[PDB]
């Protein structure tokens, strides 16, 4: 039984740490992404703006 | 007394035998086992550790 457990969590370990390092990349471009849209928000809020006190001035 | 004897010469041909031909057999059986359960825990860690 303990070794059938083992090869079994063995498959599973290797499953799920060739999951986890595909996950690694997802998330770092999920994160970065999100980072380079808030940035985008930016620089367009700052070009509102200045549209307005341009026009307003 | 010469039963004995006989019975003992009876007794080593047929241990021959089986060292001959049996033994060899047998032997590499339980070492391919043997090794394949090895290898079985090695990459068990290795995974592990993967």
């Amino acid at each position: 039984r303990e070794r059938d457990a083992m090869v079994a969590k063995t498959l599973a370990d290797n499953k799920k740490s060739d999951e986890q390092f595909a996950a690694a990349q997802a998330d770092y471009d999920e994160a970065m992404t999100e980072a380079r849209v808030q940035a985008s928000s930016l620089r367009d809020n700052a070009r509102a703006d200045g549209r307005k006190v341009i026009e307003d001035a | 007394m010469s039963t004995f004897i006989g019975q003992l010469f009876g007794f080593a041909v047929i241990v021959y035998l089986v060292w001959r031909f049996i033994v060899p057999l047998v032997g590499r059986l339980m070492s391919a086992r043997q090794d394949t359960v090895r290898q079985q825990l090695a990459d068990a860690a290795a995974a592990a550790d993967r």
